């Protein structure tokens, strides 16, 4: 659920 | 491969139209030719091959989530057994995800890193790893899951002090680096506390950095916003 | 093929788990080999063939009008040549469609179609066979184009037929095949005024006939939006 | 641009 980039 | 005829200006050209198209399997493959003519890539170049593989193991990842999420499921008190096929079928999604990994690792390997002398190109690349084997570690579970989450570690940690001994704090490939570091500990390395820590620590130097233009300032921000992001979901 | 060694339940059971992990590409293989265990589809099996397929050559057709639209600015007074590499990858694209296409109309060939005795079985897979024939319609230009015109024009001309003879108004199998076989009037066979009076007499003897549950009501008036859509976009 | 089902 974390953003990465 | 496949490949091997066609120009490598040619193989360029196609993966953006295939980008344009939204055929990034087509743009991975054509990429792919073009790594393996054996030239280092041009900044566009890294960030085309970037996309292109970003968007295939982005869809092999969302699909893995569902069909595991449907697994865990059949597999509670109560719940019927319908056969091997959900299993079955997830493990025929993870090893076509591992095996875009595999690839991935295998044109870092063969021969993008070793031949990358400059900050941008060698911690854009050592940053890659780092992902990739991070999408390894999601869905590995047997006796080299410890193996593959210190592979992610050692590439990504290489990266940082690169970036931090060569580049500014708002250089958005240091910035999208430690996010993505930052979600390796969170999610990865069960080290919450540590993924803050990082987050917070490279946003707050990021921000003191940015008075030195208005399109760079764009940039950053843009990833700086993820960060602060995260800070919000994780805290 | 490929999924001889698997149970038609499975085949059909791995359908869906695709379709939940919109992974439309495995769901069509899986379909195809459901299918070509030879026995007849359910109305729902038939459901998953035709959205399996729809995606893949949805996405498809999506790609090759991003690419024809890219070639036709290409070929304009002003426009720097850029080498064959467009139209390449154009016809990649465009026969990578048509052997979808080719694929579905194999399946209909060999065997549904001559099994079908049901109306509601024998209209979907004409309908079927008239949408994917307008498919190739789409990417054609050279001396073939007017016969898979009239192709496309004859299944959906056996569909019309049968669905007027054996399906009430509202039936949503006969509404989706007069939908499509109006878009066929507007947008392949250059006949806006028929598709224009096959849309509203379809509506209004839908209209006509939604006094006779209130879900299938639900299922009616959503397909006849569309064709009041097409409507309000046609005039 | 039309709408098909
Ligand atoms: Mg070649
Ligand atoms: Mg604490
Ligand atoms: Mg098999
Ligand atoms: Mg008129």
């Amino acid at each position: 659920r974390s953003a990465s980039f | 491969g496949a490949m091997g005829s066609m120009e490598r200006a040619s193989l360029i050209q196609k993966a953006k139209l295939a980008e344009q198209a939204e055929r990034y399997e087509d743009m991975a493959a054509f990429m792919k030719g073009a790594v393996e003519k054996g030239e280092e890539l041009s900044c566009e170049e890294r960030n085309l091959l970037s996309v292109a593989y970003k968007n295939v193991v982005g869809g092999q990842r969302a699909a893995w989530r569902v069909l595991s999420s449907i697994e865990q499921k059949s597999n509670e008190e109560g719940s019927e057994e319908k056969g091997p096929e959900v299993r079955e079928y997830r493990e025929k999604v993870e090893t076509e995800l591992q095996g875009v990994c595999d690839t991935v690792l295998g044109l870092l390997d063969s021969h993008l890193i070793k031949e990358a002398g400059d900050a941008e190109s060698r911690v854009f690349y050592l940053k890659m790893k780092g992902d990739y084997y991070r999408y390894l570690a999601e869905v590995a579970t047997g006796d080299d899951k410890k193996r593959i989450i210190d592979s992610a570690r050692s590439a990504y940690q290489e990266a940082m002090d690169i970036s931090k001994k060569e580049m500014p704090p708002t250089n958005p490939i240091r910035l999208g680096l430690a996010l993505n570091f930052s979600v390796f500990h969170y999610e990865i390395a069960n080290s919450p506390e540590e993924a803050i820590s990082l987050a917070k620590t490279t946003f707050d130097e990021a921000m003191a950095d940015l008075h030195t233009s208005e399109d760079s300032y764009k940039d950053s921000t843009l990833i700086m916003q993820l960060l602060r992001d995260n800070l919000t979901l994780w805290t």
